[PDB]
């Protein structure tokens, strides 16, 4: 399976954005797709997870309120919502897909999926 | 692992399907019950008519949900492969007449288990029993046989159903199963055992979409020296 995000650019805060991860090829077997980022300086951090059948939605505390995660099955494309974007938002943010079954509170950890994205680059001024 | 399956579970089946060109989709609706073995499923047609028997598809439609009790706990592949997950394929040959292929991922996401399927039937006869819907709405119990795959870190299984012809004798369906784990387990390989399954097809009176409702029951039993234990 291939993972291409998409949408990052330079806005101000305040602003709003929204991010999509295109997945292609044997997609059949998704489970859940996921959003990750990383700020340079920094550690890796869960953002948003969404569950490919029902499409049940996690956050991560820092984006509560603010980002919103959502997945169209047809397409294979998962999009995150930033709405009220912060400086501390800026980061290189990540697609990830896991196609074995789980439990819901094991999403949240890096080391949960099968297939990691390029990342795609969000500033905020 | 087992834990997952001490309440009562929700399911979710999916089936896309091409049978002789006639391409359609299922969407399937339920609950499973692994204390008391029992399974309680509603299929809806969302194309339209099914171009096949329902009965043709119940095998198709999460032998997880089993009724494995203590002595058999050992044996039970299913549940050991969860929540991560199995791959479960099957030929279905059908006596004198095509045959199924279908592919299935069966796990859980998050506390809902979920039956994914594709299905690809071809050399069926356009007037025989299958595509010219002559098969009685009911469906017989059975016993499914299964030995341990050690290699693929799996199982099989082998059983025939037969499907009561209106009018007529019965269609026998060959069933080959093989079932492997998604994730890297650990799961449990089984001594020779097998299930013994009751199914009811039902109809949901006031239902004006083409539907099956299942009722089942499920349990595990041994098997000693070539011998079915038996209840």
């Amino acid at each position: 399976v291939q993972l291409v995000e998409s949408g990052g650019r330079l806005v101000q805060a305040g602003d709003s954005l929204r991010l999509s991860c295109a997945a292609s090829g044997r997609t059949f077997s998704t489970s859940a797709m996921a959003w990750f980022r990383q700020a340079p300086g920094r550690e890796r951090e869960f953002v948003a997870a969404i569950t490919w059948t029902v499409g049940n939605t996690i956050l991560g505390d820092s984006v509560k309120g603010r980002f919103t995660i959502s997945r169209d099955r047809a397409k294979n494309t998962v999009d995150l919502q930033m709405d009220n974007l912060e400086p501390e938002d800026t980061a290189v943010y990540y697609c990830s897909a896991r196609s074995r079954g789980y439990v819901l509170s094991v999403l949240r950890s890096v080391d949960s999926y099968d297939y990691w994205g390029q990342g795609t680059q969000v500033t905020v001024s | 692992g087992e834990e997952l399956f001490t309440g009562v579970v929700p399911i979710l089946v999916e089936l896309d399907g091409d049978v002789n060109g006639h391409k359609f989709s299922v969407s399937g609706e339920g609950e499973g019950d692994a204390t008391y073995g029992k399974l309680t499923l509603k299929f809806i047609c969302t194309t339209g008519k099914l171009p096949v028997p329902w009965p043709t598809l119940v095998t198709t439609f999460v032998q997880c949900f089993s009724r494995y009790p203590d002595h058999m706990k050992r044996h039970d592949f299913f549940k050991s492969a969860m929540p991560e997950g199995y791959v479960q394929e099957r030929t279905i040959s059908f006596k004198d007449d095509g045959n199924y292929k279908t592919r299935a991922e069966v796990k859980f996401e998050g506390d809902t288990l979920v039956n994914r399927i594709e299905l690809k039937g071809i050399d069926f006869k356009e007037d025989g029993n299958i595509l010219g819907h002559k098969l009685e709405y009911n469906y017989n119990s059975h016993n499914v046989y299964i030995t341990a795959d050690k290699q693929k870190n799996g199982i099989k299984a082998n059983f025939k159903i037969r499907h009561n012809i209106e009018d007529g004798s019965v269609q026998l369906a060959d069933h080959y199963q093989q079932n492997t784990p998604i994730g890297d387990g650990p799961v449990l390989l089984p001594d020779n055992h097998y299930l013994s399954t009751q199914s009811k097809l039902l109809k949901d009176p006031n239902e004006k979409r083409d539907h099956m409702v299942l009722l089942e029951f499920v349990t595990a039993a041994g098997i000693t020296h070539g011998m079915d234990e038996l209840y």
